[PDB]
């Protein structure tokens, strides 16, 4: 019913008046640790090769 | 991503957010979206979950995104509203005597995302061009929504007499065609209640427009508050000598009243009321006297406040605090209760060893006749600690049963 | 543990004033008059000298690691 | 762990432009100047100098995020004038003002040390 | 002669300082341990019975004397050397001293062939020693001597060092013993129950509880019963009285009812008599008791013997366990019945379970005594078996080999090391939470942990009554300091002048009462008890008296003269009920108070004069107590005391409140504890705020101890520039907060500036932080040891190599030396190696077992220590040093519950400034004040502005009428500032004035241990658990975050089924099984050869692949383990 | 190669090889400390 | 061997002001220097070598910071005010280090901030009403005020603008206060000049 999961992060929260309500400000280390598996296509072949 | 805070009580405790990468090592949140999470920044931590497929990403983007989460099905009202600084500041900003200069107005218009680039004609052209705070909030307000509200300080006998549609106090909020025609905005107009501007924006305009409305209120109002400023200090906790004399006279009269009731009970000149024993009737009379004293002193303190008082500013806007807090800071902290009754005789017929036996007076049984600025006496301090321990125990014991 | 170099608020140098401050205090100055003699006029620098606890003097009661 | 180097507020990253001009399409004769690695120090003076130009209809600036190190200055002028020309003249006027202020401060220092 | 009011604030605090010069803050711990070593161990050894063993020759083996030497340590060569506590901390030794016992073995065979052989100083065990106790090597040492030994002179002691770990014994609350308590349970068969947890003076058995209850109404009337120990059936009280030799009903009611003119008591006891008339003689009553027992002897003889033994030993041991005590036991049981009847008749109040006069604090001494009794009994048992197996062969034996000293040593060491208070075998019946690891995060945390009390009611209990702040905690327990989590009200803290009594023998008091006009209980006639006053001593009714008033006067005079009655003896005269209860036992929390004459203090000005020159004429606190000027009053004697809050209460007033006071407070602020005594103006805050600060002063950074350079603590935070508060209370002078402060005075502005301080957050000055503002250093110690446990496999510190080591990570080992240990001064990043350890195999003949850094730390090696542990293999400790500069997300707090994280940091040009260019160090939001009502924060800010501008330290002592806000404002207006602490500030970005004048000034802020860098964590396909293939738990394990049941429910409400499946299936534990389409049970798949078959159905074609969580496969297999057939049917 | 250590009590520089009990040769004290490395660690004075 | 760890000493040395009057304009930023890590064109070498052999505590002060450049020295060491205290040493303790000083400003670190307070004020009598005193009588008068004592604030000026700004620039020691002001004006002017150069390149590139 509940379990531990991958692709999760946790840290202290902080105010930021300059984010929209639907935005979350994320550290670069959390974002560098966490990844999203994006499928390659001719639409994104160049960008994904760059990455 | 899904952004979550524990305990996850309702569906608004896990909402979808768009990631914005920023330098330091904390999760940075907008301040309107803190009330849904029940989150403050005193060391709270939150959980970020990254969906790992286009299907889950589309699911979160079309179901759980924060703008789609503005109105809750629990109580058919907004779940997030305008909050502390932005609410005190929008209250101060939409007052009738807020006049902005050309440079200040351009500074604020820099922070409107939904601005058509047209400077509005100032409300005052001569002797010097001046825009009003309502005139800029009218630019913040989206679409052509129409809304009627009333500022918290709206007198109840104003809608009957004349001046119903021209309010002397600038209460009676009226937004027409997306312009704040009149009124001071506050919790009642921008908070999480039903029929407020944020609710009507979400119902008439979409969730996207309402998202921008939240963001624009916050940015414009915070950058204006950089000019106006908001604070609180000792001077806001102080009252004039007349108010102090009135409060002390009220307390002295209340203590003499309680002494009279005690003397009546001691002489068997007190007869019980239907449905209560003599002890309970005496307790009811004493508690009524002391509650009357607390309320009268609180009213004295409240009327003593100026328009510049920052406690009154935050209470009026609804940003934080209540009139009882002002009364306890200025007038009197009042009766301390343990299990809904006065301080019990924990010693033998005594609340403390500093009192005589069988002393049902107000100070013996836990009436704090001082304010927080005046400072509590040692017995008032201990009784207040007892009353506060009751709240701590309640907060720490209700959680298991409510969660179960 | 040791007197800061600068005032945290303004950045005025207070590192060279601790010893003079103590010498003025043993000269039967009041703390306020001593702080006035050293030229600490902003209450931030007066905070720096007046609230300092010289813990290094207690850390020097322990013999070092090498003789 | 996540602390940016303190020089990133002042130093331009390789391939990053100091200033970028983008036409504002909402109203005519308006431009957005995105200036990297500057802050309120130049933004406020440039804005206030632009407000002294009667041919400038709008002059504002913002630091979109304090943790980021750029400013955006929006300038709208009258149709016969240009926001780029207004921005240039504002910088020229600020430079001349500061040169005059520097020379006069040198003179005042010389007078004070001499008598 | 009299101390006038204008001098009082000095005099009282002078008195208070003298107290803390005499006692300290951990006096209860040291006195408890000292009494345990001086008295309790000897009493336990002597109270054990001599073990008489014989086949013939016989041996008694009587233990007669104990000797506890100083703490020593035995090396492998065996040379005893004096071991210093710091050496114990560094080497992971146990700071214990050897206990030797004198043994006397006399041979007695026949013919008066007697000869005694005495073994002087037989090593019986090792006892861990509390630091700074009398038997500690740091006892009586000067500060220079302690610094010579690398000890902090401010270290209070009061703790043990077990295996290098500092362990502190928490005082445990318990109901007092030998006292009758009449309660009334609403949901029970009994209307009223009078219990008495009885325990003999020198403990040898547990508390034997006896109940005397009344059956709830609905045969004819209310029957009184008695639930005796070791008997599983209620017994009528009359039966018990007859079993004690009182058969006549007149005698029984003489013992129960002392006033025969009272028919109410009579008719209420009559049902019990009517129920017991068939039994009318002692032997029959004893037979009835034995029959109702759980071991009913078939023959009435052994039944009667068993009943005799129970009624003589288990029933009311405190009254006396010898024979011929039936009269005392009858009188006491009659008193229990009398108390029950008084409660049932409404003539007495039910006793309050929460009254601290009814409680006792089980301190280090009496707790170690419980352990020592159990352990010495086990030791004597083992000696009995060992000696028996030898004398059965008819030959002598060596007691030195009979005494296996590991019992006492390992028992005390284990119990103090783990906290499980009890035998190691009974690890579940044992009660944990005793003996916790001493908190060394800040000096206040250490002091509070050493003054910590515990109510073992159980955190699971949701009844608020034991958690409530009782009235009787006044002066004994801090009203504020308590954890706000699940242990609200259960974990408590001593008030500053609170002293837990250590215990004393009632012998001199009883002897004086004998010489005085008291009449013993066996010599009187019951008819005298009516008008006379009972006298109880430690719960035992010892006699009666005729003039209780002048008896109390005599006893109070005796205690105030330091005569036969010692200071800690409580003497309560209840007047309405004529008892006089005297208590000498341990665990009674009490506090000192100023005695009051007719309406005057006995503390004259001469005492203050002699106290002022305390350092010359050696006139101390004890001389103040001996002068009869001060008195220790316990919670139970406070009920009979009339206190004056201040000597101003003793003034004659227009309407006198009392005019008959007996004592006075030394100062009311002493009701607070260690951490609440740091709050300035706590009487101007809401009390929850004071509790939250009392909890948060313990996470504040500072200098936790002066000798931190030599300690190899696992975690330690030291602040670069600790400051004493500009605004302080007069109690911190004794907490040593001025010598080891835990914060910095920050120019704080309460303002709304840019919105980055909203909702309990702060804006800090980046320029101040650059100047060392709230900078700290974090010290982390790693320990390692190379074990040569056997020739099969041995570890060793040596620089590993890629050609010989097998489990060698890709991280580089170049930072290590040839000894395998990194050197100090080497900068080490996350995942780096600090100790190169290799273990011999059964990538050949040695595997890598190196110690890495805890990931994502990035410190510098502070130092490396190498030594030998107790058994003697090489042992290393490496302290790594990491500078923590405050940043966004670090938690800060004032002393008023005002906590918050750093929202953003602005440079000095970006912060708002006053006309004189002062920028705030911190900016906090005004919205944190109104709901919280932390007016103490504002008064402290204003007082701190006055203090900084005046060159003084503000006095924020709680209840001080010489300091109010108007005086502080008038003082501040003299320094050219707005009297209310406001200033015109300018916007740092634009330089324009802020329309609203901001409230700014110095406030003492604290940096708390909770830094964001120790909390930030992320995961993307890391390690998984072995049992269920799910992410690990924790940052340290690189674990994943729990998507719990409530998150599942939230996403169900959202309707996000694919996200729910991603979180609960695909991001946690994806798995595949092969199922038989016929029986639905997991089949056998062989994907390499592609052969799938179900052994059950004997098919190999109808198999299906099922994608299920691994936890669900594990569940179904654990159900098949239970003979359940969960058949996953795919059709 | 030498790995010279310092004594915690006598502060004596003494060489100890591997597989040797940790004992100071001057006073027999059992706790030793490593000396500061010779490697070059750099600090930004910030 | 001192009781303060290495980063403590380093941080403490960074905050010692060094006379920068004529040398700061000549030195280059190490970013701009075409040398290796260091050279005399972009940096100044300091050496400190102290050992407490005597029984009294040795005060390692800024006087012990020996420089290779005579022009760039600790301010207190310049030829009264005592020397800044780096660390106190006990007999047998020793501190030997080698520092390099660089060119920077307060945006990067407060140690490169030359000011010990910049008092800035305008409109001492609240004539523009940029502040709104709830009780103007309660507030003390500015040192630059020109009002009789009965008058609390100046009459409101509707046509007024902030002019006449008052400054008190206090120097930490590195630069002279007038050198701080002149260098500030020059630096602001060069910021604007560089901005105009980049502006011209952006305009002409379009
Ligand atoms: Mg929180
Ligand atoms: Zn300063
Ligand atoms: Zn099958
Ligand atoms: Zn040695
Ligand atoms: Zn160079």
């Amino acid at each position: 019913m509940g379990k531990r999961v991958d692709f999760s992060a946790r840290t202290v929260i902080t105010p930021d008046p300059n984010l929209s309500i639907d935005q979350v400000g994320v550290p670069r280390s959390i974002a560098a640790n966490m990844t999203f598996a994006e499928i390659v296509t001719p639409f994104n072949i160049d960008r994904l090769q760059e990455l | 991503v899904i952004f979550n805070r524990q305990p996850t009580l309702h569906k608004m405790s896990m909402m979808g957010h768009r990631v914005r990468i920023l330098p330091w090592s904390t999760f940075r949140l907008n301040l309107s979206v803190t009330t849904p999470y029940n989150a403050d920044f005193d060391g709270d931590e939150m959980n970020l979950h990254l969906p790992q497929s286009l299907e889950t990403r589309a699911e979160i983007q079309e179901l759980a995104m924060v703008p789609r989460m503005i109105v809750t099905p629990q109580s058919n009202r907004p779940v997030m509203g305008i909050v502390q600084d932005t609410l005190t500041a929008v209250r101060k900003f939409t007052k009738r005597d807020v006049f902005l200069e050309r440079g200040e107005v351009m500074n604020l218009l820099m922070f409107l995302s939904t601005w058509d680039g047209k400077v509005p004609q100032p409300a005052i052209l001569k002797p010097r061009p001046l825009w009003t705070g309502k005139q800029i909030f009218s630019l913040i307000i989206p679409g052509h929504i129409n809304c009627i509200r009333t500022h918290s300080t709206h007198p109840d006998d104003e809608d009957s007499g004349p001046y119903k549609h021209i309010s002397p106090g600038d209460t009676k909020v009226v937004v027409e065609n997306g312009e704040l025609i009149m009124g001071i905005l506050c919790k009642k107009s921008l908070g999480t209640s039903a029929g407020s501007l944020v609710h009507i924006s979400y119902l008439e305009m979409g969730h996207d427009i309402t998202r921008l409305f939240y963001s624009n209120i916050q940015t414009v109002i915070n950058n204006w508050l950089l000019i106006e400023g908001h604070t609180i200090g000792i001077g806001d906790s102080i009252a004039d000598s007349k108010t102090y004399q009135d409060i002390q006279n009220t307390i002295k009269k209340a203590k003499q009243d309680v002494i009279e009731v005690i003397e009546k009970a001691h002489n068997n000149e007190l007869e019980p009321t239907p449905g209560n024993t003599l002890r309970q009737t005496f307790e009811n009379q004493v508690n009524r006297i002391l509650n009357d004293a607390r309320d009268k002193t609180g009213s004295s303190a409240q009327k003593s406040l100026s328009e510049y008082n920052n406690f009154k500013s935050m209470v009026v806007s609804g940003a934080k605090g209540s009139k009882i807090n002002i009364s306890q800071v200025i007038a009197v902290v009042g009766q301390q209760n343990v299990e809904g009754k006065r301080i019990p005789f924990g010693f033998k017929h005594r609340t403390l060893p500093h009192f005589i036996k069988d002393d049902y007076g107000p100070e013996s049984r836990g009436f704090v006749e001082n304010s927080y600025l005046a400072g509590l006496t040692p017995t008032e301090f201990f009784f207040h600690a007892m009353g506060g321990r009751e709240g701590l125990i309640d907060t720490a014991v209700k959680t298991a049963e409510t969660g179960y | 543990m040791i007197i800061p170099v600068r005032c945290f608020t303004c950045g005025k140098i207070v590192g060279n004033k601790w010893e003079a401050y103590l010498g003025l205090l043993q000269a039967e100055y009041t703390e306020g008059d001593a702080l006035d003699a050293l030229g600490l006029k902003r209450y931030c620098c007066r905070r720096m000298l007046l609230a300092h606890v010289d813990l290094i003097e207690k850390l020097l009661n322990y013999a070092p690691l090498e003789k | 762990m996540n602390a940016p180097p303190a020089f990133e507020s002042f130093l331009l990253f390789e391939g990053e432009k100091k200033i970028t001009i983008n036409k504002d399409t909402k109203v005519p004769n308006a431009c957005l100047f995105t200036i990297n690695k500057e802050d309120h120090t130049l933004g406020n003076i440039i804005k206030s100098q632009l407000l002294k130009d009667p041919q400038v209809l709008f002059a504002g600036y913002k630091v979109p995020h304090p943790l980021e190190h750029k400013i955006i200055i929006r300038v709208q002028t009258t149709p016969d004038y240009s926001p780029q020309e207004a921005f240039t003249n504002a910088i020229t006027d600020l430079i001349s003002e500061l040169s005059l202020l520097e020379e006069r401060f040198r003179v005042a220092i010389k007078d004070k040390q001499e008598g | 002669d009299e101390i006038t009011p204008d001098l009082w604030q000095e005099a009282c605090w002078i008195v208070i300082s003298s107290y803390f010069d005499e006692k300290g803050l951990v006096r209860q711990q040291l006195d408890s341990f000292d009494e345990f070593i001086q008295m309790s161990v000897q009493r336990i050894v002597e109270d054990a019975p001599p073990i008489d063993l014989q086949a013939p020759p016989r041996y008694l083996l009587k233990f007669e004397q104990i000797y506890l030497s100083k703490p020593t340590h035995w090396e492998r060569d065996g040379a005893p050397s004096p071991m210093m506590p710091n050496e114990a901390r560094l080497r992971n030794l146990t700071y214990s001293a050897p206990l030797y016992v004198d043994i006397t073995k006399t041979v007695i065979k026949e013919g008066e062939e007697q000869l005694q052989t005495q073994h002087q100083k037989t090593f019986i065990g090792k006892i861990p020693i509390m630091l700074r106790s009398t038997y500690c090597l740091l006892n009586g040492l000067t500060d220079r001597d302690l610094c010579e030994l690398n000890e902090c002179p401010l270290d209070p002691g009061g703790y043990f060092i077990i295996n290098g770990s500092e362990k502190v014994l928490i005082a445990q609350e318990k109901m007092a013993t030998n006292t009758v308590y009449v309660f009334a349970k609403k949901d029970s068969k009994y209307a009223y129950t009078g219990e008495c947890r009885s325990c003999l003076e020198n403990s040898s058995r547990p508390t034997s509880t006896i109940w005397v209850s009344m059956l709830a109404r609905g045969a004819i009337g209310q029957r009184i019963v008695a639930t005796l120990p070791y008997i599983k059936q209620e017994v009528p009280i009359i039966i018990v009285f007859r079993a004690l030799g009182f058969v006549s009903d007149r005698d029984i009611l003489e013992h129960i009812i002392y006033d025969f003119e009272d028919p109410e008591m009579m008719e209420m006891v009559k049902p019990s008599l009517d129920e017991a008339f068939v039994i009318q003689e002692q032997n029959v009553a004893l037979n009835f008791i034995g029959s109702r027992g759980a071991k009913p002897g078939v023959t009435k003889e052994k039944r009667i013997k068993y009943a005799k033994e129970v009624l003589q030993k288990e029933m009311l041991p405190h009254v006396g366990v010898s024979d011929f005590c039936e009269t005392k036991k009858a009188y006491f049981l009659g008193y229990m019945v009398h108390r029950l009847l008084l409660a049932a008749l409404g003539r007495r109040e039910l006793d309050d379970r929460d009254h601290y006069g009814n409680k006792r604090l089980d301190l280090a001494g009496p707790l170690l005594a419980f352990l020592f009794r159990g352990m010495f009994k086990n030791l004597l048992k083992e000696v009995r078996i060992y000696a028996q197996k030898f004398i059965d062969r008819g030959k002598d034996f060596n007691l030195e080999l009979a005494i296996k000293t590991r019992i006492i040593s390992d028992g005390l060491k284990y119990s103090l090391a783990t906290g499980n208070w009890g035998d190691q075998k009974k690890a579940h019946q044992a009660r944990a939470g005793v003996s916790q690891v001493l908190n060394r995060l800040t000096f206040a945390s250490t002091l509070s942990h050493l003054r910590r009390l515990n109510s073992p009611i159980g955190r699971d209990g949701k009844l608020a009554k034991p958690r409530q702040l009782h009235n009787t905690l006044w002066g004994m327990v801090c009203p504020a300091e308590t954890p706000e989590g699940h242990a609200v009200g259960l974990v408590k803290n001593l008030a500053l002048m609170a002293y837990i009594s250590v215990g004393s023998q009632p012998s001199p008091i009883l002897e004086f009462l004998e010489e005085w006009s008291m009449e013993n209980l066996e010599e009187i006639s019951p008819a005298a008890i009516a008008d006379a006053t009972k006298i109880f001593v430690n719960g035992c009714w010892v006699g009666i008296h005729k003039d209780p008033e002048q008896l109390m006067n005599t006893l109070r005079k005796l205690r105030r003269q330091m005569d036969i009655i010692v200071s800690e003896v409580s003497m309560i005269r209840d007047i309405r009920e004529r008892e006089i209860r005297i208590y000498t036992d341990a665990g009674r929390i009490c506090r000192p108070l100023l005695i009051v004459e007719k309406q005057k203090l006995l503390l004259k000005k001469r005492h203050i004069d002699q106290l002022k020159e305390r350092e010359y004429n050696n006139y101390s606190w004890q001389d103040l107590v001996a002068s009869g000027v001060v008195e220790y009053i316990d919670t139970l004697e406070e009920e009979t005391v009339m206190l004056a809050m201040t000597p101003d209460d003793l003034q004659e007033k227009e309407v006198a409140y009392c005019s008959t006071y007996t004592h006075c407070e030394i100062h009311p602020s002493m009701i607070l504890g260690v951490c609440a005594s740091i709050i300035p103006f706590p009487d101007h805050n809401q009390s929850p705020r004071n509790t939250y600060q009392s909890a948060m002063g313990k996470q504040a950074m500072g200098v936790y101890i002066t000798n931190f350079h030599v300690r190899m603590d696992t975690l330690a935070h030291v602040l670069y520039y600790p400051q004493k508060p500009l605004v302080t209370t007069r109690s911190m002078e004794y907490l040593r907060f001025r010598e080891l402060p835990a914060g910095i005075n920050s120019i704080v502005a309460i303002a709304s500036y840019t919105g980055y301080n909203q909702e309990d957050s702060v804006i800090m000055n980046r320029s101040a932080v650059d100047r060392g503002f709230f900078r700290s250093v974090f010290y982390r110690s790693y320990k390692e040891q190379e074990s040569k446990k056997g020739f099969d496999q041995e570890e060793v510190f040596e620089k590993p190599t890629r050609e010989t080591c097998q489990g060698m990570r890709h991280a580089i080992y170049d930072k290590l030396d040839d000894d395998g240990l990194i050197a100090p001064g080497v900068r080490v990043s996350g995942d780096d190696v600090i100790i190169g350890k290799t273990v011999t195999l059964p990538r050949y003949t040695k595997r890598d077992c190196s110690t890495f850094l805890r990931t994502s730390e990035t410190g510098i090696v502070d130092q490396v220590m190498v030594t030998l542990n107790q058994e003697g293999y090489k042992f290393c400790k490496i302290r790594v040093r990491s500078v923590r500069i405050p940043q966004i997300g670090d938690k800060f707090a004032s002393r008023h519950g005002q906590k918050g994280t750093c929202g953003i940091q602005y440079r000095q040009e970006d912060m708002p400034f006053t006309c004189e260019g002062i920028t705030p160090d911190i900016i906090i939001n005004p919205h944190a004040i109104p709901s919280r009502m932390t007016i103490g924060h504002l008064i402290e800010c204003l007082q701190g502005k006055v203090s900084a501008n005046k060159g003084e330290i503000g006095d924020a002592t709680p209840f001080n009428d010489a300091v109010n806000v108007q005086k502080i404002s008038n003082l501040l207006s003299d320094y050219g500032y707005h009297l209310r602490g406001n200033e015109v500030l300018y916007n740092g970005f634009t330089g324009r004035k802020i329309t609203s004048q901001i409230f700014i000034g110095p406030t003492y802020y604290q940096r708390l241990k909770h830094m964001v860098d120790d909390k930030i964590h992320s995961r993307a396909r890391g390690p998984i658990q072995i049992l269920n293939r799910q992410p690990m738990e924790g940052r340290s394990r690189d674990g994943g975050l729990r998507f719990g049941e409530m998150e599942r429910d939230c996403q169900i409400a959202h309707g996000a089924a694919q996200f729910l499946r991603e979180r609960l299936f695909e991001a946690s534990d994806p798995y595949q099984v092969h199922v038989c389409n016929l029986c639905g049970i997991m089949a056998i798949a062989n994907t390499r050869t592609h052969t799938y078959e179900c052994r059950g159905c004997r098919n190999k074609t109808q198999i299906s692949l099922v994608r299920m969580p691994y936890a669900c496969k594990l569940l179904f297999q654990e159900l098949m383990s239970m003979s359940i057939a969960p058949r996953m049917m795919s059709v | 190669q030498p790995m010279i250590y310092i004594c915690g009590e006598c502060h004596t520089e003494n060489e100890i090889k591997s597989r040797d009990p940790i004992r100071c040769r001057e006073c027999g004290y059992r706790i030793m400390y490593k000396k500061r490395t010779k490697r070059l660690v750099v600090f930004d004075a910030r | 061997s001192s009781v303060l760890h290495d980063e403590f000493i380093a941080h403490r040395l960074g905050l010692i002001p060094l006379t920068s009057d004529d040398i700061v304009d000549k030195l280059q930023y190490s970013r701009d220097c075409t040398c290796e890590e260091f050279c005399p064109e972009c940096s100044v070498e300091f050496t400190l070598d102290v050992r407490c052999n005597e029984d009294q505590t040795r005060h390692v002060t800024s006087r012990d910071l020996i420089s290779n450049s005579p022009r760039v020295i600790p301010v207190t060491s310049r030829n009264e005010q005592d020397d800044i205290l780096i660390v106190k040493l006990r007999k047998g303790q020793e501190l030997r280090l080698r520092a390099y000083a660089k060119k920077g400003f307060g945006k990067e670190h407060a140690k490169w901030n030359p000011t010990a307070g910049v008092a800035f004020e305008y409109d001492p009598d609240n004539a523009l009403r940029h502040t709104v005193y709830p009780k103007p009588e309660e507030w003390p008068k500015s040192e630059y005020s020109e009002l009789d004592e009965d008058e609390s604030q100046a009459p409101y000026d509707p046509n007024g603008k902030p002019e006449r700004f008052y400054y008190n620039v206090e120097s930490c020691g590195s630069l002279r206060p007038e050198t701080i002001v002149l260098s500030a004006l020059s630096g602001l002017k060069k910021k604007l000049s560089d901005l105009q150069t980049q502006l011209s390149h952006e305009i002409q590139s379009d």
